[PDB]
């Protein structure tokens, strides 16, 4: 590399600063660089007109009226954004009501729950000092470790998170699991009924059967003698738009409108007969059911922890935490929801099944498995456009 | 008009 | 205590640091006088802003002093501000720092602008400018994620992450407030009511906030609107007059999604939404789709969020969720925010000072609040 | 004198882990980096990048500096006035990001990034000052 | 020109002694309505203008 460079009359009063943006490079070429004459006697008027006197009492500025926290610079931004309907409350306040777990800062509590508050190794070091050994004794570690000095939110993280960070893990997965099971559990047994009830109806429609033996007829009149198979999959039902006649005018598909109409008057119109597929090719199969199934894993994973983890404990617990009082109240009721919701889910499954086999196709494929009532509401809008199109264009 | 002017 | 003024195209909205709903909310519009005065001695004045202006609006010529985001009129804001500090707050500026919210993509020119009229008529203590866009979210309660900010001069979107903006990913569309109630009166005049004068231009704008909702079918909603009477509601003039509309309701505020509708070459927010995610990263487009959120007075209509919901899904993968976040206080999110941001103990680190201000110039600005 | 000793000056505030100056001129080097560090490991071509006309495909994906994966904030290097740049460390399973700023002079790309926690504008101040001496020195 | 002389000598007065600049741009002629007296009444260019 090359060398280095080195390293890094007037009035009485101050007044209003009027800035400017200089010239552009120099005066190099500028008539500020000419020192006319006519310049001259501006600047020796200027110092007899009493201008400059009263600039002074015009135009003085109104003077300026100017006027040990270990938690990083960044954080104090988060915790004010998040508390501020409490900012006029103490905080041997607000260190009270958190432990009641109250439906009032049920948003409050996951923020909390966030890894960047979490995951500050630095802080727990300094703060540590400070901490109250709560799981027994009940005392300070160190000898005086006054918490006035500390500031109102270092006061908090190390009554919370470096105190209580035993269970806090803990306590906050048996609240994040609370809020999510009241909310989904209503939902998830409507789509769980849906998908059932779709499937079974797809099953025991003689309409959509007739249909498919009919294409299969009309199918194999073109087809050669050596191809006349006496089935197909769902999946092979978009070949129809794909076929068009001489002049590209009319589908495949086209002829299959006229000819049910005019002589099959049951299959005229299928699509409000069945309208519970459609709705049901809205919704993933594969993410429902990892959803639910997730259900079950955090239920089972409390279930050990209230039992026989850290929730267990009683003795680390503050007396006035009622998260143990709160959650055994729903554990026999949340047993239950698991209960009726595992039922359900087992009843998707074997209703989405048997009606799986009954046209031929396997969910051992995961994308047969979640594209099943696609195809179907792929063929019903085309038959509907194609019906559409014929009545438009004949009529 | 209906609402506004005379019309 | 530190003053959050928001200066917005419709609505000017200023309060405390801290507080949770502005404390003087009232129009953007300075009125003038069209007709010579005849009864002396009243002390009538010379200029009529806010609800004073509103209030008597009919012998005046309503101006607003901004128009598409840019001040078309630098010596009327002023007194708008004049007006918001000393007679709706009542308060003096001298000894508390104020707050100014500045908008995406904003040309340089006013930046300093606004600098140089503050530190100077009102010499305010302390300044700091940040966008709306960004104090969107932070009224929200998260820092990474798009706003739909929408209001009544122009509409940005802006896909923020740990509440630092990204000026190339910033999409500008012109779909505000102020064109679809000029829609609206366009529309309106197939019923037989003839609204023209920008006096009664605040009149639809009464109607449509009360009346006008987004339909989640276009298609179903005119086959019924034309069949049956239901959808038909009575709104009553001032002057008394009871008026009826049928198929209006659900079809200016469609034209947010169908702009060619105002034959606008530029689509609808549901793609732009989606075009502006586009230019993004892909890694952190996962967390962009999840956290949506709307934001100001044109994202009220009724049925506005599953309507968007589900046209974005069907632009969106299947794979991908869409998790539209519309909190109900949304209209004042972004005087919330600032408030919020105000209130904060490190919030002192990135103040500008009138001292520092001197020595550095109205040049100051964009580097040290950006 | 000593191109270590601007390293020197970089870390007296403690503000920044890592700190680097690199010539973009002819073939890229590092002439002075904090050792072990990410800025020490550049390489030509993601120099290359940094100076490149394409100012557009780094939006794509982002970019690699020094291989470690970092997203893009704002493009001003061929700017007149800031030739600055502002760059987001990019992370998995949540491990911290740090905000990197990069100012480019005559002959040399000064490059910083902060400690955790740190406002990306305290980051790009620093830099364009010393990038704003550094110009003045005719480099 | 005798108007930018005037009005260059007027700031030079009237800023500090490590701004005493000899010239300035065109542009620069912008901030003289947007300077007030102490009761906001007059700016620098309705004084000049006396
Ligand atoms: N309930 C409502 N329904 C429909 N539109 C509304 C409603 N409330 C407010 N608005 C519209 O929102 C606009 C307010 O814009 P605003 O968000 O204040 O702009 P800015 O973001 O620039 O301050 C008004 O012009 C009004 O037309
Ligand atoms: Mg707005």
């Amino acid at each position: 590399p090359p060398p280095p460079p080195p390293l890094p009359r007037r009035p009485t009063r101050r007044l209003k600063q009027m800035h400017w943006e200089k010239l552009n490079s120099g005066l190099e070429f500028t008539f500020w660089t000419g020192p006319s004459d006519e310049a001259n006697k501006i600047l020796e008027t200027l110092h007899t007109s009493g201008v400059l006197d009263e600039l002074d009492e015009s135009f003085a500025m109104k003077e300026a009226k100017t006027l040990t926290d270990y938690m990083s610079s960044e954080l104090q931004k988060l915790f004010g954004i998040h508390f501020h309907k409490l900012s006029h409350k103490n905080p041997n306040e607000i260190i009270r009501m958190i432990l009641h777990c109250d439906d009032s800062m049920n948003e409050c509590v996951e923020f909390l729950s966030s890894d960047k508050v979490l995951n500050q190794p630095k802080l727990k070091a300094d703060l540590e000092p400070y901490r109250i050994d709560w799981a027994n004794g009940g005392d300070l570690v160190n000898s005086e470790k006054d918490a006035s000095e500390l500031s109102r939110w270092d006061y908090l993280y190390v009554r919370l998170i470096v105190d209580l960070g035993g269970y806090w893990n803990q306590r906050m997965n048996a609240l994040k699991v609370k809020n999510i099971i009241e909310t989904n559990y209503e939902n998830l047994v409507r789509q769980t009924k849906l998908i059932g009830r779709a499937a079974l109806e797809l099953r025991d429609s003689k309409v959509f059967k007739g249909l498919l033996y009919l294409i299969l007829y009309l199918g194999n009149y073109m087809n050669d003698y050596v191809r006349q198979a006496k089935g197909f999959a769902i999946g092979s039902l978009q070949r129809l738009p794909l076929i068009k006649n001489a002049n590209n005018t009319k589908s495949l598909l086209h002829i299959l409108d006229i000819t049910i109409r005019k002589h099959f008057p049951q299959f005229d119109n299928f699509s409000p007969e069945l309208s519970t597929v459609t709705e049901a090719a809205k919704l993933n199969i594969e993410a429902i059911e990892q959803e639910c199934s997730e259900l079950i894993r955090g239920c089972q994973n409390l279930q050990i922890d209230c039992d026989s983890g850290a929730l267990s404990d009683p003795t680390v617990f503050h007396p006035d935490d009622k998260i143990l009082s709160v959650i055994l109240p729903w554990l026999m009721e949340g047993t239950k929801k698991m209960d009726f919701l595992k039922e359900h889910l087992r009843t998707m499954n074997t209703t989405l099944n048997n009606a799986m086999r009954y046209f031929g196709e396997q969910p051992n494929d995961p994308n047969s498995k979640n594209l099943f009532f696609k195809r179907v509401d792929s063929f019903i809008i085309d038959y509907s456009k194609a019906r559409s199109d014929n009545l438009k264009s004949e009529e | 008009w209906x609402a506004x002017c005379p019309a | 205590a530190a003053l959050v003024v928001d200066n917005g195209s419709g609505m000017c909205k200023a309060g405390f640091a801290g507080d949770d709903a502005p404390r003087a909310v009232f129009p953007s519009i300075v009125g003038r006088p069209r007709h010579q005065g005849v009864m002396v001695g009243m002390g009538q004045k010379d200029s009529y802003v806010g609800d004073e202006a509103q209030s008597k609006r009919g012998i005046l010529t309503l101006k607003y002093p901004i128009e598409h985001g840019i001040v078309t009129n630098w010596d009327d804001m002023e007194k708008i501000w004049h007006h918001t500090f000393y007679n709706e707050l009542r308060v003096a500026p001298e000894e508390h720092p104020v707050l100014l919210t500045e908008a995406p993509l904003n040309p340089k020119a006013n930046r300093e602008k606004m600098t140089q009229i503050m530190f100077e008529t009102f010499n305010t203590p302390a300044m700091y400018v940040a966008i709306q866009a960004v104090l969107s979210l932070y009224a929200s309660g998260r820092t990474t994620g798009i706003v739909m900010d929408s209001g009544d001069g122009v509409t940005h979107t802006v896909p923020i992450y740990e509440g630092y903006a990204l000026p190339h990913a910033i999409l500008r569309l012109d779909l505000a407030g102020r064109d679809l109630t000029d829609y609206l009166m366009k529309i309106l005049t197939e019923r037989g009511y003839s609204f023209t004068t920008t006096a009664e231009r605040e009149i639809v704008r009464d109607i449509k906030e009360k009346l006008c909702y987004v339909a989640l079918d276009f298609e179903q909603e005119m086959a019924t609107a034309a069949s049956s009477s239901s959808l038909e509601k009575s709104y009553e003039l001032p002057d008394g007059q009871v008026i009826t509309i049928g198929n209006e309701r659900f079809r200016c505020p469609e034209a947010l999604f169908q702009p060619s509708f105002l034959g606008m070459e530029s689509a609808g927010i549901h793609e732009t939404t989606f075009n502006s995610i586009m230019k993004c990263d892909v890694d952190i487009r996962k967390d962009l789709y999840a956290n949506t959120v709307l934001s100001g007075g044109t994202t009220m209509y009724p049925g506005i969020a599953d309507r968007m919901q589900k046209e974005i899904t069907a632009l969106a993968p299947s794979t991908m969720k869409i998790k539209i976040i519309a909190p109900p206080e949304r209209k004042y999110s972004v005087w919330i925010g600032g408030s919020i941001l105000a209130s904060l103990s490190t919030f002192q680190q990135m103040w500008i000072s009138k001292q520092e201000y001197d020595e550095s110039g109205p040049s100051i600005v964009h580097r040290k609040c950006f | 004198a000593g191109w270590n000793a601007y390293i020197d000056n970089l870390m007296a505030d403690g503000t920044c882990q890592d700190a680097a100056i690199v010539g973009y001129k002819d073939s890229p080097c590092v002439w002075a980096a904090v050792p072990g560090k990410t800025f020490v490991n550049i390489t030509p071509a993601e120099v290359g990048v940094l100076v490149g006309k394409d100012r557009s495909s780094f939006y794509v994906n982002g970019l690699t500096l020094g291989g470690q994966k970092c997203m893009v904030i704002r493009d001003s290097l061929l700017q007149d006035g800031e030739f600055s740049m502002d760059l987001r460390t990019k992370s998995t399973g949540g491990a911290p990001t740090f905000n990197v700023t990069v100012t480019k002079t005559d002959k040399t790309l000064v490059l910083l990034m902060g400690k955790e926690g740190v406002h990306g504008g305290l980051i790009n101040k620093k830099c364009y000052e010393m990038a704003s001496h550094l110009r003045r020195s005719q480099y």
